[PDB]
């Protein structure tokens, strides 16, 4: 009689397959708003 | 090594990229051997593809598309029924649109050059021919088989024909569509192809 042929694979090793990393590389760029002139100037040397 | 290393597809793209790696490092602190993801290939050849009435397509058109390999048989009621199915959804889903968005390549398990023929005037989408090597490589890159007569690597049966496997670029498995898988769920999978994320790039 012939040999029945083995096919069969366990649920871990058909779809716990090892998958494909996540790309990341995502820095969070900030812009820092530019200071602005400091135009103010007191009362005594204003008039005095 | 995606979805699986033990593939002549993945035999070929190590050797070829690995000798690549080496003949730089003749030429010139390199890592031998390269890494899977530095590993490229050309998973199409020029005379491979070849859409409706007999004029090549290579490769590079496929751009921006989520390409799907049909791997189907001619004789077989699974294929039968599955057919006009994939063919509603091509239709539909190219039609939907201002933009082409899915891509299905064929490849066959007809026993012969009559049978293909006959096969092949009913799918419109691109097709590979049955006597390249490739039609057989990547069956065994994809682990489809028919029965248990390819001298198998310890593989099991990912899947038995009709499949639907939606590719990457480099060769790796982007997601399977399970008409005859886990979930058995036929003709009714192509609804879970999603084509955002599987893009060829």
């Amino acid at each position: 009689p012939p040999t029945l042929p083995f096919h069969g694979e366990s649920a871990y090793r058909t779809d716990y397959v090892p998958k494909p990393l996540p790309e990341v590389a995502k820095p969070v760029e900030v812009k820092l708003p530019p200071t602005l002139p400091f135009n103010a100037q007191s009362c005594y040397r204003s008039e005095y | 090594s995606q979805p699986v290393f033990a593939s002549p597809l993945n035999v070929e793209k190590r050797r070829l990229n690995e000798e690549r790696a080496l003949m730089q490092a003749q030429k010139a602190n390199i890592q031998l051997p390269p890494n899977y993801g530095d590993m490229d290939l050309i998973l199409f050849p020029e005379g491979s593809l070849k859409n409706s009435n007999n004029t090549v397509i290579p490769q590079s058109h496929l751009k921006g598309k989520s390409v799907a390999l049909y791997f189907a048989d001619g004789a077989d009621p699974k294929c039968a029924s599955l057919l006009p199915f994939l063919l509603n959804y091509y239709r539909t889903m190219n039609e939907g649109g201002a933009n082409q968005k899915i891509e299905i390549i064929f490849v066959s398990l007809d026993r012969d050059r009559e049978a293909f023929e006959s096969h092949r005037a009913h799918m419109p989408w691109l097709s590979i021919d049955l006597e390249n090597p490739l039609t057989e490589i990547l069956k065994r890159h994809f682990r489809v088989m028919k029965e248990y007569e390819v001298p198998t690597y310890g593989y099991g049966s990912r899947t038995g024909v009709p499949s639907v496997i939606v590719i990457g670029s480099d060769g790796r498995e982007a997601q399977f569509l399970p008409i005859c898988s886990g979930l058995e769920e036929g003709d009714r999978a192509l609804l879970r192809w999603d084509w955002r994320n599987t893009k060829f790039a």
